[PDB]
């Protein structure tokens, strides 16, 4: 429990299936201009309610962040 | 990049990095990163570790 | 009203690194008789067992004592050297907390543009203020006709204020060090857009548009386009004309004053511009124009809209259209879609309208490729009549 | 089969149900995964490091060793 | 360039070099270089037969 001390921040990040990102280790392209759309709530009453937007799938970075800490 | 395919130790080194930043922005809600006692202490544990070791081996040496 | 700053910002230069060139074989094999001389000692010293053998075994191989320093020559003869980490952690640290120094900058000209362009453009249930901002928009081609022939037609992406300069002296593919170029990739990808703006077609630059999708989608972009016009143009500015062969869906637009046609008078006051075919255009006012020369101002400006499906509105609509009037074709036929430039094209039941991009500034399109838009401000029957009961009680 | 232990038996068929199962459950989980560049030079080093022990303990088969300290 | 004629030591590791780089060509369908684990695992091997070497030396000590 001692070591685990030290690396529950760590298994706290990876059981909230937080990812860090892939490398482009051999790819040899940085620049890629594909501005990915949004993603759009329909609220749930449907009617009348014009739909709402959000940035992108990031989004869930905010419940992935809420779910790390109760692991926590 | 899937899969289980290589990486060379400057990716290697880069993740540790993105992984102890992560961990800072984790526990404190601060990443200014100018200093990290995370690290401070891991090597602390080590030490401990490798002071156990030695002793370890240190008592080997009897008979 | 609001404020809004362009601003240029080069994004700062990433990290090099030198690729590891990999040790030479011979050093392999140097590591392994090294080690085979370690463990023979110490195993002759323990067959020996003497106590003097056991201290002179480990007391004259103590060389680590000044080895820990003599790494510094690894860098020399060409070992492994895993030591210079810190200083490259430490510069990835400071690049990064540069790059957040820039994020919160993008930030707060994101949501001053924000600001700006929800003060011109208000979204459609909001338009029930109906006074006090009410059609404060004007004619004359300065100032306010930046935004006097535009409507808001739904949220979306735009290009940010800020602009980012390149960064310069990139290094080589393979000196690029992994971390700080995979974030300024990113910081690119992202910092690229500002999220859920208000969208907008001009009126000014196409001669027609026509709303392909379905009906109801269609229909509510409508009413929500026509309320937006009623609250941010006078009656004297912009008239409104509506050709439809369904005039239920059509009975809420009475009240507002801008469907009142100034020359017929009857006993609820202006006649209005409602006509149930293009054959029922007895008005020969708006059809003695010529050919429409996009903007880059006419008395009123007539918006006509028609959801008749007639084969007759090629014979007064040419290729090209009307000078002081702008249309809007409902139900999209391929009369009216010969422009894919015109074409608002609902792709999901949301009402996520795809169409060709359009630059920011001069509303020209900038590539002929279909893409994602909008998500339309559709607006419900109910409001739109609810508006409409608000704006019949003005009459200034 | 030289063997007649039931323990042996019951080894070698857990042996042979699961080692390749366990294959499967690689090939069809590993191509969609993304990994961390950690675990994958954990899984390039266990390559050199299962290499390395061959040739001693194939010399221990010959008992080279042996031979050389009695010879 | 036919027969026996003589060569430099830097034409000896550039035709390993080439060498290398057609295997690498051969087993993998890629020519791209900048790592290869085609040395790491030959080091390997050459780790293996020099410990099996320094072991039997280890073991002839003995009498």
């Amino acid at each position: 429990c001692v070591l685990m001390y030290h690396g529950a921040p760590a298994l706290s990040r990876w059981l909230s299936g937080i990812r860090l990102p892939v490398f482009p280790s051999a790819t040899s392209r940085w620049v890629f201009e594909a501005r990915p759309d949004l993603p759009t709530t329909v609220v749930v009453s449907g009617g009348g309610q014009p739909t709402l937007e959000g940035p992108a799938s990031v989004r869930d970075v905010l419940l992935r962040a809420e779910r790390a800490r109760s692991f926590l | 990049g899937y899969g289980l395919g290589l990486s060379t130790r400057t990716q290697v080194t880069g993740y540790q990095f993105l992984a102890r930043r992560t961990a800072m922005a984790l526990t404190r809600w601060r990443v200014r990163m100018e200093v990290e006692p995370g690290r401070r202490q891991v090597l602390a544990v080590v030490a401990s570790v490798s002071a156990a070791g030695v002793i370890c081996l240190g008592a080997l040496l009897w008979s | 009203a609001p404020v809004v700053k362009p601003e240029n910002i080069v994004l700062p230069t990433p990290l090099s690194v030198p690729p590891p060139e990999g040790k030479p074989w011979w050093l392999v094999v140097v590591g392994v008789l090294v080690v085979g001389l370690l463990v023979g000692m110490v195993g002759m010293t323990v067959a020996s067992g003497s106590r003097l053998f056991l201290g002179a075994g480990a007391i004259f191989p103590i060389f680590m004592i000044g080895g820990v320093a003599m790494m510094m020559f690894g860098g020399r003869f060409g070992g492994q050297q895993q030591m210079s980490r810190p200083k490259l952690d430490a510069m990835r640290a400071q690049f990064m907390l540069m790059l957040d120094m820039l994020r919160e900058t993008a930030q707060e000209s994101a949501d001053s543009m924000d600001a700006n362009y929800r003060w011109f453009h208000p979204a459609p249930t909001t338009l029930a203020a109906a006074v006090g901002s009410s059609r404060m928009w004007e004619r004359q081609p300065d100032g306010k006709d930046l935004n006097f022939g535009v409507v808001r037609v739904g949220v979306g992406m735009t290009r940010p204020e800020v602009t980012w300069g390149e960064p310069q002296n990139m290094p080589t593919d393979i000196e690029l060090e992994p971390v700080t170029g995979k974030a300024l990739q990113e910081f690119g990808r992202y910092q690229s857009v500002v999220y859920n703006l208000p969208k907008m077609v001009s009126l000014l630059v196409e001669p027609w548009y026509s709303l392909v999708g379905e009906r109801e989608q269609v229909l509510g972009l409508t009413r929500a386009i026509i309320c937006q016009l009623a609250f941010s143009h006078g009656p004297d500015h912009v008239q409104m004309i509506v050709v439809t062969s369904d005039p239920d869906r059509w009975d809420w637009v009475k009240w507002i004053p801008h469907f009142g046609d100034p020359r017929r008078r009857d006993a609820a006051g202006n006649a209005r511009m409602v006509y149930t075919s293009v054959r029922e255009f007895a008005t020969e006012q708006a059809e003695l124009f010529a050919g429409r020369g996009s903007f880059t101002t006419p008395t009123p400006h007539h918006v006509i809209i028609s959801d008749i499906e007639d084969p007759q509105w090629e014979y007064v609509i040419s290729s090209e259209g009307v000078d002081g009037v702008t249309f809007f074709d409902l139900t999209g036929s391929p009369l009216w879609t010969g422009a894919p430039q015109r074409v608002l094209r609902f792709t999901d039941s949301a009402g996520v309208i795809e169409t060709l991009p359009r630059d920011r500034d001069t509303w020209m399109v900038i590539d002929d490729n279909a893409w994602f838009f909008a998500l339309a401000d559709q607006m419900s029957e109910a409001d739109a009549e609810q508006f409409a009961h608000q704006m019949a009680h003005w009459r200034l | 089969l030289v063997s007649g232990s039931p323990a042996v038996l019951s080894a070698g068929v857990a042996v042979l149900v699961l080692l390749p199962a366990a294959g499967l459950t690689a090939a069809a989980v590993v191509p969609n995964t993304i990994y961390s560049p950690l675990f994958r030079k954990i899984v390039e080093w266990i390559e050199y490091l299962c290499l390395m022990p061959i040739f001693p303990l194939a010399l221990w088969l010959m008992n080279v060793y042996e031979a050389i300290r009695y010879r």
